[PDB]
């Protein structure tokens, strides 16, 4: 399951 | 969206023309690179399931995402109907197709984003939009982590900005990436300035390693 | 179109230049694509009939749309007179009317009128009536304009499946104006179109599997 | 124009940028096709006298248009002080040439428009600039009906554009645009056309007919 | 005279 | 600008960057085309006189037109001392001269004072009537034909005549004909018309 | 900037993209022609000194005149300090405080909306221009002496020139008028001048302009 | 972000459109120049942590430059937890609780308890905390970015000498990534031979305009 | 000291 692209916050 | 006026009360407001056209434009610019996904959820603020359906329903072309997207969201609904079954002027519970936007009215999306409490309808879909957007956007990568490589003439600074939007787009989990950089960072710099940061021992901050290889 | 103001009273603003350009300049570029009619609801959030009617008069092209989608508002407004008649007598002046079906397409009705109704404790919402009769005309605008059938989207020998199924899903939308398009028979006739290889593979998967598990299969 | 604030007063506002921008733009792009009039009727949305004038007088080509223009308007105003004579602190009574703007103050102009009954010089003036234009559109129509003819390969659909197109410009009664549709659309369809459209036989909605020759 | 353009609506 | 506010109160309120913008560029792509006049009223309205100072400040070309415009402001400053002639009680509005209505002598806070004030002294009005008073000159001089000038061409369309006779007489103006300059043939069938024919008519017969 | 709100209060707002997009663009566009310093004027209606200093730094070529400007702010800021030398009460501007270096946000707010208001943002616009008047006058590209009418130029387009340049160059209005007075009429070309001095001086420059036209 | 509503009341407001494009445009556009700072600044006046995560998260290229900047926050973050810890335990019922490093970053706190801290009577700033080191790092990234030395700024035999001061400054900021004796001995060092002879006879304490005046 | 460029006002 990716773990998203929100490098900040 | 729902917007405070000035008596202190959170009211519905139409989507802009500048909101359309600006996420129209993203995707038709940008298509599923990762920063997509940002600029999504900044421009669906304080959105409702109808306006967020406005978003996604507005997009031309990439059919086959926007029915993957759809899947995401039916098996994410589907889970909400799992966890929270339903049974006169009073506000009825949402059910799954209610938080999508597909069968519950603009109003009734206004009265629970509203309610005290609220039941923030509007969030919960972008969440699931935003699980089925991850999964596009990986999927999408042209790029594995382990095909990139510094070349021989390339400047350290270039090389590292490929690794770093190809492990953006991947989406590993933070051990693995952590893993990536431990390993595969120097370890796939081209000689010379692999011999620097080896000199430079672990614990080197990526500051210092772009500095010693410039 | 109706708007609340800063302190939460429902009035009447002007249609904004903005949003007229938006509107004109989406028709020139994108004609009637399945994607103009989300647009155009977009574009007309809170209009009175009156906005919903400058939209559509701002058109400069496509004449011929135009006079079927008027052919299919009169049709809708005569099921409403039939579904929701109003008893004829006189009509006591300076008192609210209620809408008839030509009341409500902005064509017998004052802007006031609409302001009146829209604005009403509860509303009428003679804009979103009207609406919903614009955009039944528009759909069947854009499945009449689609310009191919979805038996006749194969992939290509080297074609990639991503790029096959984007061409499917893009024309069965226009074919049904409706993205809503997901049936058993579909996702047959995406794998019965498919190449021989990625057929194949396809065919390994079984039934019951996801689009996402059968573009990962063929990648 | 006049808008509403929140004291529920109706108040003068200047005409905008983006509105003065927009018309300009409007008729040097377009000129005088049909679909310019229903633009200027929206772009003017609660204009006084005044701003009417600013959108006429900022335009900047098509001198002869607007001199038919002033010349229907004139014409208008005349026939205004013809029905309606005007024989301290006190509201005058407007004759043609205030509402036309050219003998009216911006004052005068909002006292008359706010009053209680209302004297609605704005929307007077504008129903006077479109009935010149309505003469200067089909004035500049390129084509006659009569002249609109579906090539050998052209597709139906295109011509059937045409013809509407043509039919809007010439703005006939609604009687005699019927006879139009009735008569020429099929006589002056290509000949393969036409035989399909014979074998209907009479009677046939345009959406038939185009379905037929698609 | 001309019937005017505006094909929707009140005219 | 001096504009009302939502709650209906006479308010000074900045130039926008959309209204600077506005009229530095219709400056630079028309010139002084007559049409450029009414833009410049109607991106100025509620100005004060500092506003209009701004915006006739920000034009870059156009050096010597600007001259003259100065010298007509200056004149018409010296005919209002001429018509309207004028230390101060302490915190009392003065009345303001010529060289105040043309915001030289005058701060802004006493021009929203005046402009403000009740009865109202317009000296945004009155000062940007003079500004549109030396425009008005410099379109005419920028007129590059004359209306003697604009004789219908051999196989020149009506239409296009007429758009270019009234173009030239607009810019010759700021500050019978038509019929006698046609070609032979449309000055024929006008003249055939007879005397109170409506331009409408007169492009009708030679269309 | 400071604006005004519904309840007649003075309150600070956020400078906008569109103000900071159009400053910069200016600048690239007209690099320091004279028209920059009322653009620059009209787009800080309003500013804090913050704000002030926000349209300078954002600026991204040009660091010459950017640090001869910071060198003139300097010394107004030293003259300012020589003039005006300086617990829940409010301290009195030094001259980085109105130049907003020493200062915090708060603080200007506090003194521009303070009755009576203390207007640092006017007072180091006013610097600023100072500064920005010295580069236009610097970078001037030519001199009013070597402004003259081509034997086919277009009488406008050389009156165009000179009034340019001696906008640029930025001496007193009488110094100006000389110029006018004897060097435009003196360097027009052969036939323009004739008639010109045919028509003898005190003729308004409108009747020049027809009678060269 | 959090601003003055019409009546004087602070309020959360979403980005605009406008802002998020002139952030990401500028980006594209300038890459990191110094100017991009001040931009930034600027444009995130107000903002929140949300915000200004929204701001970084936007931008496409640049990956190395924002994995950086992520390692500043961080190390920014930790010596805020260890200045100003906050004690452990219960939670108050109705009540705000002290942000730590991550809170402040954005990461670990909603964006309602952000608009409580910065609406707050005395405020609780971890908008404008965040963008302090959001600040830093970006500064660092700029000093990487600089190509060239100001040691190798050196006036051409026939360049002007403007255009020498102009390279000279533009070095010079971005080297230092800021605006602000050793400088002005260099500048009339590296000039070229007829202009350092003018410029030395000045002597000291000369000011630019004057030198540029002299050398023109 | 230069005169400044406003030429109006
Ligand atoms: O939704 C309905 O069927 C309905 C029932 C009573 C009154 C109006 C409607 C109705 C609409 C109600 C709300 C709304 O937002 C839109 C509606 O659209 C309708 C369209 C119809 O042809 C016919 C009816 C409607
Ligand atoms: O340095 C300060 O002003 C300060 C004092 C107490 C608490 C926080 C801060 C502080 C800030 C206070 C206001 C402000 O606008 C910005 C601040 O930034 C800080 C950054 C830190 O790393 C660490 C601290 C701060």
């Amino acid at each position: 399951s990716p773990s998203g692209v929100f490098t900040f916050g | 969206p729902i917007v405070q006026n000035l008596q202190g009360q959170m009211v519905h407001q139409c989507i802009s023309p500048r909101t359309l056209n600006a996420w129209v434009k993203v995707v038709e610019e940008k298509a599923f690179s990762p920063e997509v996904i940002p600029m999504f959820s900044a421009l669906s603020c304080g959105a409702t399931p109808q306006d967020l359906n406005t978003m996604l329903n507005t997009v031309g072309g990439h059919q086959a995402a926007m029915q993957m997207l759809k899947e995401t969201i039916n098996e994410e609904a589907a889970e909400w109907d799992r966890l929270h079954p339903v049974h006169p002027g009073q506000m009825r519970e949402p059910r799954g197709s209610d938080i999508a936007g597909t069968t519950s009215t603009l109003q009734e999306q206004i009265g629970w984003m509203t309610h005290n409490p609220p039941i923030p309808v509007g969030e919960i879909y972008k969440r699931w939009i935003i699980l089925g957007l991850n999964k596009i956007v990986r999927m999408y990568s042209p790029t594995s982590i382990l095909d990139i490589r510094q070349g021989p003439k390339e400047p350290f600074r270039d090389y590292v900005d490929r690794f770093y939007k190809t492990l953006r787009a991947e989406q590993a989990s933070q051990e693995v990436k952590n893993a990536a950089t431990e390993t595969l960072l120097v370890q796939n710099a081209n000689p010379d300035c692999k011999t620097i940061l080896k000199a430079l021992g672990p614990g080197a901050t990526l500051e210092e390693m772009m500095t010693a290889c410039q």
